[PDB]
């Protein structure tokens, strides 16, 4: 029967630490630096782009465009890297999850677990915190409470949002296996057909809201 | 003794799964709405009003998995026995 | 004692079905809503008016189909008996 | 003892048939209103503003057609037992 | 106890309508929305919005009148006894 | 024994009246919203629009008397016994 | 015997009253919200604005009083037993 | 016994808050959106538009406080006993 | 005995909370909407615009603190013991 | 015993959770119309539109994740055990 995502573990440390996550979030890395060196080798300027060149050049414009309608380039250029990533990284690592493995599988997504999504989320809350300290060291002051809440509730809904909109799926892959295999295919398909959808507009939104609230930092 | 207890956490999961769809599937109508309406507008302002609209989308499906997700919580590891 | 389990199980589905045809009901009238005025307003933008009208009511019905498919799991598959 | 499962179908049956009613009945609401003010504002458009409102007044309906047949199944069926 | 029954019937067949009750309410408040707006907007219109608004109306009052059926078999009848 | 059906009858007539209040507040408010507006932008329509809004409000009215009535019915006179 | 009755007085008024402060509190403000914008677009139209406004409050606190009346009556008169 | 009453009174305030909390929210955030609309469009008009405003927020406040009262008078000197 | 008197506390948390959840949140969409809009039509307005709409979003919130106060006042210094 | 406040605390959690997900999954919706309309009308207004939106959202989800943190005490960490 269903149970509830529990995980193969190794000590490392005198903590205990997840075989896969770590493992999956390896494979996303490793396919993600792939294609930076592929990409780094196959790179044209005078002549024509090929597939690889013209897709990640998009992500750099795009980001470009909202991190410079957000803020002044001068002013916090290291913005546009740092979210292209939070994209990239976080999209394969959505991605690899179509693939089919299970019989209980292993090749759950990244996101499929909190670890990760607390991760990013807090290294994207101290970087912010950091780029507001470095400018210096909200829209109403009565407000401070909320404004309080928000130093907590950026990171931690970046976090919920991106482990929820993923655990749902790594849930809906298991369920569909209870059904007869001669029937369970086609909701199965729907199913796998709607998972890119959510995975890139989750990756869209957290990268968004990454350079968001970075532009709310580092104000004045 | 225990059913009482999952008694509680079917209907108790089962409000968690009702007030989610209630508030994603109305928040995708009412973005939406005004997604289709300036698609008639401007029938050419499509390419940019998905900017916003996934957005949108982004803010609003978030209230419902992150319920899915604390639901599976409530149904399969009640975190009370 | 499964009957009261089974109770639950039914009630927790109810809830779901509940809140499932409301978000689903809702979300495709206000949906629509914006598909006739903007087909009243440019009739030949009715070609273009379904694509961001088939993607919302699409994502709408997502959260209709996921609520159905754990319906099915509280109803048939009972998580805990 | 099987009591509380009848009631639990009569209950949880009931809830399925009212989230279906308040799903139909402001869906086709607010689909309606979208209608008629197109019809309010260019008589001749009642001929093909019939094209995009039914489609949404169909989609409307099956998410109260399916919890009707669901509720049967609940009543007339009482899987969990 | 076979009481428990009855209250289920009385219990189920009270969400029935009460979800009826705001199927029709707000569903022919929605519609009756847009023909008072039209009637103020063009006056001689009058004459054809009634299509229209009794369309709209029409499906919005058949979601309540079933509902009303059902809870009549429900509360006089009750199938599970 | 009367008890728990003397409670299902006024819990299942206090889920009818809950409704019917909803469905008669707020159909009426979307209605006289309408009438409001049509008053606010054309001071000599207030003859006209009065009848588009008491047909929308007997509409409404009707849905929450018929639900006072069988609130009345479960509370003073329960079918089932 | 009588304290279970006890509780379905006060959770069938409690009901009553939910539906009732809903659909009142939702009503007046959208009856309202016509009053605050004809009332900006127009300062002159205040004398006659009035007149519309409060007939349409006035059906709406119907649905309170009426609800508030039942209410008392679950609470205090408890009328099966 | 008297704990169910409490159980039935506890949950009977909750009901009569929840209800209030909903109709004065969505009835102060339907009048406020007015408001904040007729100072958009109309600069000079915040003086006028606070006749309206605070009417609709007095008359949907008291929906509120009201049921606050009712909540006490339920919980602290409960009327069935 | 306490226990069912602690489950009434629980559930009237649950509802207390529940309902100024979805006053509050609404309500601040509500007021949020025309806000945006205010800004997006004259930005000339965005000063005086945090004016009505912080009264809005204070009468908003307000529902919802009070309601907070005493969920946690049936939580952990319950009114019925 | 303990078992009752356990399933006390899954269905008031339950509600924490449906009352968050509704008012939060709405509210980011009928403040994000806004926002695909503004920069529908005068995309160069894109780049201010997002200051008065993240305010409301900032409200908004605040109401959501202050619901999870109550939810997530009640069922965690049962108060009155
Ligand atoms: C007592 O049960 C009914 C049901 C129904 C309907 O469900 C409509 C309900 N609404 C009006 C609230 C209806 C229906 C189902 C649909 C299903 C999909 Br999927 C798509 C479009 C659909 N459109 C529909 O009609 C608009 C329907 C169903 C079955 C047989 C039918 O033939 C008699 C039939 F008409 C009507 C009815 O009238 C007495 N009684
Ligand atoms: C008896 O249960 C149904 C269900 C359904 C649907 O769930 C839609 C319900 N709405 C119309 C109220 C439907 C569906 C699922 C989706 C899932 C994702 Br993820 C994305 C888009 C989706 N779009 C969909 O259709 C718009 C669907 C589901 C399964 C098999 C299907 O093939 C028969 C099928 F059509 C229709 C139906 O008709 C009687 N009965
Ligand atoms: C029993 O208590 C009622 C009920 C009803 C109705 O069910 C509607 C309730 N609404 C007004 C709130 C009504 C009805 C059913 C419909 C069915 C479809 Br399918 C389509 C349109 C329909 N439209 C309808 O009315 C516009 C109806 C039903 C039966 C016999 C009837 O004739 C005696 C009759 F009128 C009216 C009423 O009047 C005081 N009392
Ligand atoms: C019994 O408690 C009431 C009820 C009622 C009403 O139900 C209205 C309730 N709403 C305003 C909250 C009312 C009514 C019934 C309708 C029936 C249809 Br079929 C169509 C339109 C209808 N419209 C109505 O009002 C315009 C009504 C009822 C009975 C006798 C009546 O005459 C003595 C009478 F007026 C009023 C009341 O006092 C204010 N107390
Ligand atoms: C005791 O608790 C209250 C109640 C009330 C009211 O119920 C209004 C409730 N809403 C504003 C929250 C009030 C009322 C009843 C109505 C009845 C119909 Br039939 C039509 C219009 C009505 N309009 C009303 O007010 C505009 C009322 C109550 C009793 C006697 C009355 O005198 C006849 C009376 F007017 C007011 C209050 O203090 C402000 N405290
Ligand atoms: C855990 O309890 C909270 C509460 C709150 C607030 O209620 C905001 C709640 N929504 C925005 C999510 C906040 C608040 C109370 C109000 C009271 C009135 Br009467 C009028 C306007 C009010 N506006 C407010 O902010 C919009 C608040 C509350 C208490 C003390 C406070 O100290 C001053 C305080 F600021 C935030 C929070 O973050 C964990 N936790
Ligand atoms: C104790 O919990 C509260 C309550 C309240 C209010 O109930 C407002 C509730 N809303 C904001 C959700 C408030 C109130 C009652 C009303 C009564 C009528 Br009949 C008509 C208009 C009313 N309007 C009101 O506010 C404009 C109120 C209450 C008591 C004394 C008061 O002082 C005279 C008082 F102002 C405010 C509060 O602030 C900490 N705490």
């Amino acid at each position: 029967q269903i149970e509830v995502g529990e995980h193969h573990t190794a000590t490392w440390l005198g903590m205990t630490v997840n075989t896969d996550t770590v493992l999956s979030t390896a494979i996303a890395g490793l396919i993600v630096i792939a294609l930076a060196f592929y990409l780094r080798a196959k790179v044209t300027s005078t002549d024509v782009p090929g597939g690889v060149q013209l897709f990640f050049e998009a992500i750099t414009i795009q980001m470009r465009n909202q991190v410079e309608s957000a803020i002044g380039m001068r002013i916090a250029p290291f913005v546009l890297p740092l979210a292209v990533t939070i994209f990239v990284f976080i999209l394969i690592s959505n991605w690899l999850a179509v693939l089919p493995v299970q019989y209980t599988e292993l090749l759950k997504s990244a996101a499929a677990d909190i670890n990760y999504v607390l991760a990013l989320a807090l290294f994207v809350f101290v970087c912010y915190h950091t780029a507001g300290i470095w400018r210096r060291g909200g829209h109403v002051t009565l407000l401070a409470p909320i404004n309080l809440v928000e130093e907590v509730a950026k990171p931690i809904s970046l976090s919920l949002r991106l482990f929820g909109n993923i655990f749902a799926g790594g849930i809906l892959v298991a369920l569909i296996a209870l059904f007869p295999p001669y029937i369970m295919w086609a909701p199965n398909a729907i199913w796998k057909a709607f998972d890119l959808f959510v995975g890139a507009i989750q990756a869209f939104i957290f990268a968004l809201l990454t350079i968001l609230y970075f532009s709310q930092a580092m104000e004045l | 003794m225990d059913p009482t207890i999952a008694a509680g956490a079917l209907i108790g999961g089962g409000l968690i799964m009702a007030g989610g769809a209630i508030g994603a599937g109305i928040g995708d109508g009412v973005a939406g709405n005004a997604l289709i309406s300036g698609v008639a507008r401007q029938p050419e302002a499509q390419g940019r009003l998905f900017t916003p609209f996934f957005i949108t989308v982004g803010l609003v499906e978030a209230a419902y998995f992150i319920n899915l997700a604390f639901m599976a919580l409530f149904v399969f590891a009640t975190p009370v026995k």
